[PDB]
Formats: C-alpha cells, structure tokens, sequence
C-alpha cells in the first residue's frame, strides 16, 4: 500500500545514510593514528570513495525501488493520479534531502581531513576535529530521521484531504 | 504570535517531560489555543511512534553538554528545515526539542530546558512563524492532525 | 553476456566523454532491446550526477589517478563498493564513477587510460556482476526499474 512504500523508502535512506556516518567516523579514527603509512592512507581514501559510491548506489536503488512499488499500485488501482503524484514528488523529495545528507558528510569529511592535515600530531588537537565531525554528523543523522518520519506523517494527513 | 508561541512550546514540552517523569515546574480564544496544544500533544505522541518503531527510542540517539547545547539544537533544526517546510516537520521540530529537554533533565543538565524552550520559541518566530500563517494557521494544522477533527 | 557488456561499458563511456566536449574515437578503435538498456543506463547515470557531481569530481580528485596508480585504485574501490553485494543502483554507480576516471583522465593529458578503464569495466562486469545480473533476469530488469 502506499503508506508502506514511503516509509519503507524512508527508514531506507536514513539507514544507508547512517552507514554513511559510521564508516566515515571509523575512517577518520584511522586517519588519527600516528603510526598512519602512506600505504594505509591510500587505503583510507579508496574506502572513503568507495562509501560515497555505495550511499549514493544504495539511496537510489531505494528511491527506484519505491517509485516501481508506486507505479504498480496505479495500475492495480489501488492509488488514484493524485494520490500517485503526492507519492512520487513525497519519494523525490525524500532522494533530495537524502542526497544533501551524503554530499554534507563527504565534504565535512573531506574539510576534516584537510584540517588533520594542517593540525598538530598529538591527540588534543585534532581529537577536536575527530569529535567536531562525529557531532556534526550525528546532527546529519537526526535531522534526516526527524525529516523522512515527517515527511511521511504529512503525506498520510494530506492523502485523506485527497 | 509571539506568545502564543512561546505557550505552545511550554505546554508541549510540559507535556512530553511529565511523560518521563518529570515536572515543567521543576525547571521553569483560549479555547482555540487548547485545540492547537491538543492537536500537538496528540501530533507528537504519534510521531515519537513512529520514530521509535522506525529508527528507536528518540531520547536514546541524543547526545548534549551545556557547552555544545546550542549547535546541537540549531545544526539539527537548520537540516530539518534546510529546503522547506511541511506540518509533519514542524512536529518533529517539537517531537525533537522535547526529547532533548528530557536527555537533558536525564543527565543531570535540566539548566538546560529552560535554554531550549526558548531556542524552539524564537525558532518559531523567526522561521516559521511566516509560513504557518501562510499556511492558514495552527487552526489548519488541527483540521488535518487533530484525531477527532473530521468524520 | 560478453561482448554485450562491453558494448554497454563503451556506449556509456563515450556518451559521458561526449558531455564533456571528448570524442571516444580518439581514445580507442572500438538491436531494439540493446538500445533500451543503454538508454536506460544513460539516464541513471546523469540522475546520479545530478545530485552527486561534486561528491564524484570530488572522490577521483583524492584518489590521485596516474597511469602507474589507477588501475588499483579502480579495483579497490569496486572491490570495496561490491564486498557485501550488488544491486542495480551500485551497478549504476560503478558505471559512474569509471565514466568519472576516464574525464578526469582525459583533463589531467593521460588519454592512454581511457581504454584501460573500458577494458577493466568490461572485464569487472563479465567477471564478477553478470551471474548476479543474470539471477537477477538480465538487463531487461533494469529497464523496467530504472528506465524512463
């Protein structure tokens, strides 16, 4: 039903997100290490890029997936045309913010990493910056569960003004 | 309305902390006002359903100290409300100023509740204020939230 | 499924070169229901660069492509982006970012990798994604999902 399909879209996205945050939080724990090599370095940024591909893979395929479980409930009819264009603009938005999300934690990451860089080598200094990037992606984390609940909320109470 | 903004955040987190345990005293048409804290009261309890059923506990993902209270507040505010603003939003706005008011009490930072009650009030005024009003006013929010509002 | 995926790696890739003004021919010398996957392909790609083009320029700015690099830090990242699966938005997001590595190649006057990527594309796809691609019915599936 279509209250299912954007929820089940919503709880996806905020998930792949988190793994998002969690992986670039552990990375950025490694990148602290004063026995960091250069080959482990190399490594650090490969599994950096490879997150972002796999959020930005994983959120889609999750929109993709919801806008096919949209269309077939047209078609059965269980959703009129003004309920399916609520659904689809609700799923695009949902891509939107969750896309802004994993864009943010790449660049937060990236501007943590460059700071680590230019910071000292003991663990005071730059700690901070571990522990600013875990606080901002937290934030990153809840303002994106707040939303895809929301947003969800919102598109039942104005199915029933449908 | 600047008050009435400002009583609808007390009467909300009010509410949300005597569901934990906790009283507002502790740390602190009239008839179409209680309509709209009703309406928000009701709002909030199914959001933080929902949260919790989807994600968990709300409460239990938050983390505050009285240096980094603020951004903790604001940074999570200005992403929920980054590219717009929808009714279901704004119950998260709340859903969440509560379950921050009550981490805080939980941890020992109640100084804490009377700082964010504020925080929320003026982000109403500021923010949000223009679009509710655009948007018919809280009176419309109950017509579409409130659970005994229509047949 | 061989010669197909490669037929699929090189149309994506030259489209993508082509978007940036670059023409395949100079990098390389290589019915009804092909077109449509590569059409298909052809929009997810652009959906996910529309969103993500900074997160992309971005990844394969740090990960410091070179003739005498790339090729393991193409593998490691697609080692990495499959270790726990596939699904299509991945495949797509594979196809990506190897379209990313050839422009980048051909901004930094290292065109001799353009061909190298296809071929380890195309190899990666035959290798590794084509059982799961046909456990999963074939392209044709993608069309259906992911095709407008």
């Amino acid at each position: 039903d279509a209250k299912k399909v954007a929820k089940k879209a919503a709880i996806q996205a905020a998930r792949r997100i988190t793994e998002l945050a969690q992986v670039l939080v552990e990375l950025l724990k490694e990148a602290l290490k004063l026995d960091l090599t250069q080959e482990m370095r190399k490594k650090l940024i490969e599994r950096y890029a490879a997150a972002i591909i796999r959020a930005i893979g994983d959120i889609n395929n999750a929109i993709y997936q919801a806008k096919q479980e949209a269309e077939k409930l047209k078609k059965a009819g269980l959703v009129d045309s003004d309920q399916l264009d609520a659904l689809l603009r609700a799923l695009d938005e949902l891509q939107k913010v969750a896309s802004k999300a994993a864009n943010q934690l790449g660049r937060l990451f990236e501007e943590a990493l460059k700071r680590l860089d230019k910071d000292n080598g003991g663990e005071e200094e730059k700690d901070r910056t571990a522990k600013w990037f875990e606080f901002e992606a937290r934030a990153i984390e809840i303002a994106l569960r707040l939303a895809a609940i929301g947003d969800v909320f919102d598109l039942e109470k104005e199915w029933r003004k449908l | 309305m600047s008050q009435s903004n400002r009583e609808l955040v007390v009467d909300f987190l009010s509410y949300k902390l005597s569901q934990k345990g906790y009283s507002w005293s502790q740390f602190s048409e009239g008839t179409e006002s209680e309509a709209v804290k009703q309406a928000l009261r009701e709002a909030g309890d199914e959001f933080e359903l929902r949260y919790r059923r989807a994600f968990s506990d709300l409460t239990s993902q938050l983390h505050i100290t009285p240096g980094t209270a603020y951004q903790s507040f604001e940074q999570v505010v200005n992403e929920l409300f980054r590219d717009g603003v929808n009714w279901g939003r704004i119950v998260a706005f709340f859903s969440f100023g509560g379950a921050l008011c009550v981490e805080s009490v939980d941890k020992e930072m109640q100084v804490l509740v009377s700082r964010i009650a504020a925080w929320m009030a003026t982000y109403l005024n500021d923010h949000l204020e223009p679009w509710i009003q655009e948007n018919g006013g809280w009176d419309t929010f109950v017509e579409l939230y409130g659970n005994n509002a229509a047949a």
